[PDB]
């Protein structure tokens, strides 16, 4: 069926800046009656997928004025003039000319801001979940940029462990930074035969703890 | 004002049969074209069906037809869909839309109701306290955790102090592993706040009728 393509994927744009998405079908779209239906919407972190530009071009109600659909061709653009941070989301466009109506893969808005270093802060397992046999050292990265960061957790001063768990957040409207938790999980019989727990941001920043209880 | 609520979601077993709801109001729901649109976990949007303003008239994409059903009661202004044959593929946010006549296509979305088809069983998570070791102080400020770990399906709700603590939070995003999640949240407050006033974690998972509260002790 007709497929929409979106380019980039991914998109850093400086704050107050201009931005630009591309979409293009793989067969013309634009009717000769008055009824194109390519529309772009934008998800914001955590919410529904809001209307921005419908028929092409049009404005839906609500949205800022700094929003244009410039479509055309085979290329369909749209065009964001004063990038702010809570224009930071995925942007799919959706076709409708066509029964099979398609969407977009998406195009991730990231605002780029100044290099910051994450607050980390290591926490020994729970006595609780040490009762039930096991063992998780959660350690957190919040509030750092960009999102390329490394963590390495250090059992004993010197055991690289890599059986853990990453997250991220995405990027926080307020300040633009982003925010991770890496959790080690080990036995409760594997932790117990350790003393030094460390988290390594990557001069990298260092957190550890001792013991296994205090 | 216009309001769409997606309902019915949840897990169900492979084969299985579920039935979404999609209550509107602040409009007339006979006068306006309705639709199905589902987000996949890659975050990719599915146009799932659509049906006309006096219903019959309805569309359904190749991948769903025959196992999917669009349906709309327009004197209590609900929209339905019925889900036969699942299938893995199916495990998806599912949204309803409202159609602006003549003008866009998905002019208003709903909250979502996620659905999970997997023959893997609920699990209730497990919830641990977090904080630093003795209490250990870092300069102004104290960061306290909460880790939900093992749990199925995917919804699960956390907060803290039943909503009293918003500002500084920092919720991660469920990561799925040997068909368990696990996620975690942490709160960042002044020395003064938590060793003085005790910080709880208000953790409810719907599918296993769990809801725990955890305070954060040092």
């Amino acid at each position: 069926d007709v497929l929409m393509t979106q380019t980039p994927v991914s998109l850093s744009v400086s704050l107050g800046d201009q931005a630009s998405i591309s979409c293009r079908s793989s067969q013309s779209i634009v009717h000769s009656t008055g009824n194109t239906y390519l529309e772009w919407y934008l998800q914001k972190p955590g919410q529904s997928p809001k209307l921005l530009i419908y028929k092409i071009s049009n404005r839906f109600s609500g949205v800022p004025d700094r929003f244009s659909g410039s479509g055309s061709g085979t290329d369909f653009t749209l065009k964001i003039s004063r990038v702010e941070a809570e224009d930071l989301g995925v942007y799919y466009c959706f076709q409708a000319s066509h029964a099979p109506r398609t969407f977009g893969g998406g195009t991730k808005l990231e605002i780029k801001r100044a290099d910051a270093a994450p607050t980390v802060s290591i926490f020994p397992p729970s006595s609780e979940q040490l009762t039930s046999g096991g063992a998780s050292v959660v350690c957190f990265l919040n509030n750092f940029y960009p999102k390329d960061i490394n963590v390495k957790w250090k059992i004993d001063g010197s055991e690289r462990q890599n059986g853990v768990l990453n997250s991220w957040t995405d990027q926080d409207s307020k300040d633009s930074t982003y925010s991770m938790s890496s959790t080690l999980t080990l036995t409760k019989d594997e932790y117990e035969r350790h003393n030094s727990y460390t988290c390594e941001a990557t001069s990298p920043i260092v957190k550890s703890f001792n013991r296994n209880e205090c | 004002e216009v309001i769409l609520v997606e309902s019915g979601g949840g897990l169900v077993k492979p084969g299985g049969s579920l039935k979404l709801s999609c209550a509107a109001s602040g409009f007339t729901f006979s006068s306006y074209t309705m639709s199905w649109v589902r987000q996949t976990p890659e975050k990719r949007l599915e146009w799932v069906a659509t049906i006309s303003s006096g219903g019959g008239n309805t569309y359904y994409p190749d991948s769903v037809k025959g196992r999917f059903t669009i349906s709309r009661d327009n004197a209590k202004n609900n929209l339905y869909l019925q889900m036969s044959s699942l299938r893995s593929e199916d495990t998806a946010l599912y949204y309803c839309a409202r159609y602006y006549r003549y003008e866009a296509w998905f002019a208003s979305w709903g909250q979502g109701t996620l659905v999970t088809v997997s023959a893997a069983k609920t699990t209730a998570p497990s919830v641990y306290p977090l904080a630093p070791v003795c209490g250990d102080t870092t300069g102004s400020s104290v960061t306290l955790g909460c880790l939900v770990k093992g749990y199925f399906p995917e919804p699960v709700t956390l907060t803290w102090n039943s909503g009293s603590l918003s500002s500084g939070v920092h919720t991660f995003p469920a990561v799925l592993q040997s068909d368990l999640y696990t996620l975690s949240s942490s709160v960042t407050v002044t020395s003064s706040t938590w060793p003085s006033q005790s910080i709880t974690c208000n953790v409810a998972h719907p599918a296993s009728s769990t809801k725990v509260d955890k305070k954060i002790e040092p």
